[PDB]
């Protein structure tokens, strides 16, 4: 996050009288006098921009009030619970406060009311896969080993966009499942063809399962996408298993030539009852699963 | 500063520290990662380090929640090291990190087990369907190899074999034996069949191919279950 | 199979030619044992020096350049892309000796060679920037792709005119 | 199942301590909070604590109640001081990351059974 | 500067057309050398006619 | 490569009606090649939430190869599946 | 400082997969000559795999422009796998009938 | 604090101890890879002052 973090405080020592009611000083004068030592509790490694010079200013008013604006780029920790990935939502905190001074020495306050103190520029939103719904501003206390400190916090609420993973993982998995399901329509005697379907589709599902977590942290628990991939893997594996089953029951190696007549019960293998049931069952079971999964997982997170 | 001369000097520090990991039992390993603290120049005759508050000096370890590891325990140690120039103080803050296995179950173990189970399916196909059985065996072999390659690239080039390498090598051996089983059956039928007809648990009858397939259908899952039991018991 | 003349240019920043005038010495640029350098693909050919006057908005500046001439060595690439591709083309040629009755075998061989050629094409351009023109390696890979595709196509015509047509 | 068991007194004339222990899930990274319900169906926020030990309070009980967490035992405690007769209510223990919340019951996906506390003068 | 593998560097469209036609002539004449092999199996006169046509087409392309 | 894989997939139309293994391989191999090309190309870009022009082209090629596989399955069902039934219906 | 490389990582990474893939190709001799698609699958899949191993072994190194020992090993292996395929083509050239021994 | 130490003896001898992490070049000949051996050098000396 890139911010114009700006603070103000009253220092009676710097009271003066002169022509102008406000003195706009260079960044050096800020280093010449006392200023707060505010830091970010969850920050990791930020930089105060100094191009072309330190992006700082100081405005001393006649009554002694100061105004010390900065231009910071803070990159901070945002702990996440990726149980509902890629359909999760987060609240990334931004917590800041004094480092040296306890409650009795320095206390922070919001200039305007808490809701309207933190303002986000409309045009400024570099999020790619996320959506910034809003922010909640609050204040509180932290009791550390040294003492008690005031911590002023702003939680930015983010929601992920599912669009990337619909084509990255979900659509390839569903197409692979339907590709395996297509094997039911071919004749039973074409053993190499249906074996090719089974092995190749389960290979593809294994590849997708491996590549699904190419970006996530190596979390121990299983995400929603992992459950979806597992069920797709189960469906393709069941298709290959039932092909093996029906092949076990095939009697005559030769297929049906284009000149013969099949008597009813050189005879020929009848079309499998297993295939007849599966053609309508397996797609229906996949449809019911997909509807249940999407209905369950779309509507889980809170609202306003 | 304090009235009685006490001075407190605090610093928010982010530091990268070397933790030499022995990955022999990886990913079922526990790792001792330590942070050493010493005075640079002053000997122990000039400065003495200690932990304020005793064993309760270090705080915040319980609040740490790593995505992969879990901090089993932490330990503080104080001692003096006889450095080359002289005797110096030493403090050590050590953690025993234990790796979580669920991620490796989801990524590595489950596809390998499923591919071995897939390779077993070639025993339920007739001996004469060479195309189908060879497709099964070959496809399983390449899937095992590409899984192995996709795995081991994301690690240092350690010279020894890990636990995950042991599991993947075992799965590869099982798949290779599954394919060599069909090779044996085909050789027995089409290579030794006409010669035999012209000229003329206990092991099965090598002459009957159907007997070999029925025997394999029972032996391969049993052997794989035994191998899994031995592996998991040994490494856990 | 390319060569380059990589420059290293320097000049005064603030002082124009009316204030500072750089100049070379009798033997200015010198190189030690070139065997210790980190030039992996490239081989150092020779160096030369040049002097010019560059006109910028602030004035004129004596800009002095050292050009190092480099020539890439095919070796690694000759092991990485040229040999593999040729084999897949030869591999594709092996299909002709297979009997025309073995339809699945010849079809599998053709598709496997075509996919392998596509994969090798993807691997070929992984070590360059995303230049939007054809390199010599790209030309070779493209020609090999035409070769394998023509092999599969002529097998297809043979099968159609032998079996399916009659 | 994830359970948030509660404990603490119910009758006081005073000082009290209400504890809440979680079982079935590690709430180290979750935000643990307490809520109040007086008779009238109006859930009131009391206090909350983060992974970073940062404490938030409601304006009605700022400095009277003190929230604390024990991460090793996976529990949250609330020390109540200066109990007044209007503080009689059912106190609930809740956990969950604060999404659109940290002061609203809608953001917490786990709740305790609740404990009645009554103040008699 | 200039290279056939990058048509942008070629100065003008006429240069591009000339380069393409000379390349086509090269493809044809090189094709004729390949056809020589057909003398093993095919009739001689027909393959002679094939090349006669190829070489005529190559001459036209060069023209 | 996408275009050329699609033309490769078209070859199955000319092969035969009974050469099941050949056409099945020639179909599914091209289908999965298209899928792998799509995912391997798009993993090098940011995790955008919308579909790009390259994505539209890749989905179109995928649809074409998938329809080639499906029409093979259709003719196989028509011959082997509906063959005896319709012949008896005569 | 004198240093020596430890070979175990590359024994597990490149050498042993190459040896097992070569042996996998050698398994093709034992099948009956009439199983043309099966033996073609063996040869072509082994040749493809041996390529992957070749293009995915150098990565560990820089882009040095001379052949390392591992490259020579991988080359000889590519020869054995490619040869096995060549003799299979030779065997199928002389095959007369298109049906295996019916039993 | 800067990992440096300067010690002065009554006779005037100075000891100057410094802690460093040096990223040095080891020009390799990877012709026997992965069965090679190297002798990585580390060389140091004065910059301005001569022999
Ligand atoms: C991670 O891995 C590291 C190692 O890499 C582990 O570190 C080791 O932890 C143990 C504790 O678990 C350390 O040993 C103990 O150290 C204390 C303090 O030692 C100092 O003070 C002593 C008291 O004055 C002094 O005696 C010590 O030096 C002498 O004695 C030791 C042997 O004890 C001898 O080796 C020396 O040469 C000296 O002669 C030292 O200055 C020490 O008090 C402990 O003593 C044990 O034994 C006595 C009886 O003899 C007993 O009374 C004690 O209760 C105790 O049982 C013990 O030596 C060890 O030093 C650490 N390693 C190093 C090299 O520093 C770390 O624990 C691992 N972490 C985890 C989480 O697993
Ligand atoms: C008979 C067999 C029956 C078997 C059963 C078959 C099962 C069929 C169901 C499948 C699952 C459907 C998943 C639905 C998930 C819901 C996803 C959704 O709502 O759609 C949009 C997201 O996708 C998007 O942008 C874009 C989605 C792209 C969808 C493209 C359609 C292609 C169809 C051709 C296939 C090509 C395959 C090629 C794959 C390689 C929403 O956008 P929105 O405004 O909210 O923005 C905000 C943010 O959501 C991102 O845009
Ligand atoms: C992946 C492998 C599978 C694919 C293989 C396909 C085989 C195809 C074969 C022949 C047709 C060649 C088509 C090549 C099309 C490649 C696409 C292409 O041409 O790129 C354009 C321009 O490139 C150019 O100038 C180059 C144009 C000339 C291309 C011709 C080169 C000769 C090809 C040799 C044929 C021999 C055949 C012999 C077989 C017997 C881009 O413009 P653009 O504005 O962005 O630039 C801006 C400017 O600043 C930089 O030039
Ligand atoms: C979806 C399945 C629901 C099963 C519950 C519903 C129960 C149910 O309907 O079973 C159907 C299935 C029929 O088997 P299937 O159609 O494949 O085999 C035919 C038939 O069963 C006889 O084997 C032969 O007739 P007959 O003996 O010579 O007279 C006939 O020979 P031919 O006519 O070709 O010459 C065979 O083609 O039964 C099972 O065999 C094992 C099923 C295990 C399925 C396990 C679950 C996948
Ligand atoms: C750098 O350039 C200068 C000027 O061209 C080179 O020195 C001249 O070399 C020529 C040829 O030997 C002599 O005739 C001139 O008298 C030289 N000029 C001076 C001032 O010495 C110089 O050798 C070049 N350095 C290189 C090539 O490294
Ligand atoms: C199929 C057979 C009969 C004919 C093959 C034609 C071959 C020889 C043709 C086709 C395309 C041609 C290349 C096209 C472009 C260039 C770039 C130019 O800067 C050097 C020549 C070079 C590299 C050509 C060499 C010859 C070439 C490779
Ligand atoms: C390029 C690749 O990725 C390779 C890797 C493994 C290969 C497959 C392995 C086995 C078979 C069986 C064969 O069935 S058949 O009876 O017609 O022989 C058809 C061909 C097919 C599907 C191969 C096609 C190409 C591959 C997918
Ligand atoms: C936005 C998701 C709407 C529900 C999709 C249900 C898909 C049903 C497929 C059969
Ligand atoms: C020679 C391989 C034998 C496989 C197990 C029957
Ligand atoms: C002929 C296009 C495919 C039809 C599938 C029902
Ligand atoms: C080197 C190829 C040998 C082929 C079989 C005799
Ligand atoms: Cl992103
Ligand atoms: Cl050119």
């Amino acid at each position: 996050i890139d911010v114009f973090f700006r603070q103000s405080w009253k220092d009676e020592r710097l009271k003066f009288k002169g022509p102008m009611t406000v003195l706009r000083l260079n960044n050096l004068m800020a280093s010449k006098i006392w200023t707060p030592d505010t830091f970010f509790h969850n920050g990791k490694k930020s930089v105060a921009h100094n191009m072309t010079m330190p992006n700082k200013l100081l405005r001393i008013t006649e009554d002694g009030t100061l105004l010390y604006t900065m231009r910071l780029t803070v990159r901070a920790e945002c702990p996440m619970h990726l149980e509902d990935f890629p359909m999760d939502a987060h609240a990334c905190p931004l917590k800041f406060g004094s480092y040296a001074y306890t409650r009795a020495e320095v206390v922070y306050e919001w200039t305007r009311e808490p809701a309207r103190s933190v303002v986000v520029a409309e045009d400024g939103s570099r999020l790619n896969q996320y959506d910034l719904l809003g922010q909640t501003v609050d204040s509180g206390i932290v009791q550390s080993s040294t003492g008690e400190y005031v911590v002023m916090t702003t939680h930015f609420h983010l929601k992920r966009k599912i669009g990337y993973f619909v084509i990255q993982t979900y659509l390839p998995c569903i197409m692979t499942v339907i590709l395996s399901q297509v094997s039911f329509w071919l004749n039973r005697e074409s053993v190499p063809a249906r074996t090719v379907f089974g092995v190749t589709t389960v290979l593809t599902m294994t590849t997708l399962s491996i590549s699904a977590r190419n970006s996530l942290p190596k979390v121990a628990y299983a995400t929603a996408m992992d459950w979806f991939i597992a069920v797709c893997y189960a469906f393709v594996f069941s298709a290959l298993i039932e092909f093996a089953t029906v092949n076990y029951f095939t009697k005559r190696g030769y297929a049906w030539d284009g000149k013969s007549v099949v008597p009813e019960k050189k005879t020929f293998n009848s079309v499998s009852k297993i295939d007849r049931l599966s053609r309508i069952a397996f797609p229906l079971l996949f449809g019911i699963f997909n509807l249940v999964y999407w209905a369950t997982y779309l509507n889980r997170e809170p609202q306003l | 500063l304090h009235p009685d001369g006490t001075v407190l000097y605090g610093l928010r520090i982010t530091t990268t520290a070397a933790c030499m990991m022995d990955l022999r039992r990886y990913p079922l390993d526990e790792q001792n990662c330590t942070l050493e603290i010493e005075s640079y120049g002053y000997t122990t005759d000039d400065i003495e380090f200690y932990w304020r508050g005793g064993d309760k000096a270090v705080t915040g370890v319980e609040r740490i929640e790593l995505p992969q590891f879990s901090i089993v325990e932490h330990r503080l140690v104080s001692r003096n090291v006889v450095f080359a120039t002289g005797a110096y103080p030493r403090l050590s803050l050590s953690f025993r990190l234990k790796r979580n296995i669920g991620y490796f179950i989801l990524q590595t173990y489950m596809p390998s087990i499923l591919i071995t189970i897939l390779s077993w399916v070639s025993f339920w196909i007739n001996y004469d369907a060479s195309a189908a059985r060879v497709a099964l065996g070959i496809t399983t072999v390449l899937t095992m190899t590409t899984i192995n390659t996709h795995l081991r690239e994301t690690l240092p080039k350690i010279p020894y074999v890990k636990a995950i390498d042991m599991y993947l090598m075992g799965c590869f051996v099982f798949v290779f034996l599954a394919l060599l089983e069909y090779a044996f059956v085909n050789y027995i039928f089409f290579g030794r069949g006409p010669q035999r007809q012209k000229k003329l648990i206990k092991i099965p009858d090598l002459t009957d191919v159907n007997a070999i397939d029925r025997w394999s259908r029972i032996v391969f899952p049993f052997t794989f279950s035994l191998f899994n039991l031995v592996y998991w018991l040994y490494y856990v | 199979m390319d060569e380059h003349s990589c420059p290293l240019e320097f000049s005064s920043y603030g002082y124009p030619r009316e204030e500072i005038v750089y100049q070379w010495k009798r033997s200015s640029v010198e190189v030690g044992d070139t065997r210790s350098w980190r030039l992996y693909q490239f081989s150092f050919v020779g160096l030369r020096n040049t002097t010019e006057v560059v006109k910028t908005t602030s004035g004129d500046y004596v800009v002095m350049s050292v050009y190092f001439d480099l020539s890439r060595r095919m070796g690694y690439f000759t092991i990485q892309t040229y040999i593999p591709c040729t084999l897949i083309v030869v591999l594709s040629w092996v299909s002709f000796w297979i009997n025309k009755d073995a339809v699945p075998a010849r079809t599998s061989l053709g598709i496997t060679t075509v996919l392998t050629m596509t994969t090798l094409s993807t691997i070929a351009r992984k070590s360059l920037p995303k230049v939007s023109y054809v390199t010599a390696m790209d030309l070779f890979v493209s020609v090999c792709f035409i070769f394998v595709f023509s092999a599969l196509v002529e097998y297809g015509t043979l099968h159609y005119f032998v079996s399916n047509r009659k | 199942q994830v359970q948030l068991q509660e404990s603490g007194g119910g009758l006081v004339q005073g000082s009290l301590r209400v504890s809440c222990a979680a079982s079935g899930r590690t709430f180290t990274t979750y935000i643990m909070a307490w809520f109040r319900q007086a008779p009238g169906k109006e859930r009131e926020f009391l206090a909350a604590m983060d992974q970073g030990r940062i404490q938030y309070y409601g304006d009605s009980v700022r400095g009277r109640f003190t929230i604390s967490r024990d991460y090793a035992k996976n529990s949250v405690d609330l020390q109540l001081d200066g109990l007044r007769p209007e503080d009689t209510a059912v106190y609930y223990c809740a956990a969950g990351a604060g999404f659109w919340g940290l002061r609203t019951a809608s953001s917490y996906h786990y709740w305790g059974q609740g404990t009645q506390v009554t103040v008699s003068s | 500067r200039g290279s056939f593998t990058d048509f942008s560097t070629i100065p003008s469209s006429a240069f591009k057309a000339a380069a393409f036609f000379v390349l086509l002539s090269m493809v044809l004449i090189l094709g004729c050398i390949t056809c020589f092999s057909l003398f093993f199996f095919c009739n001689t006169a027909t393959v002679y006619k094939i090349c006669a046509w190829m070489q005529l087409l190559a001459a036209l392309c060069l023209v």
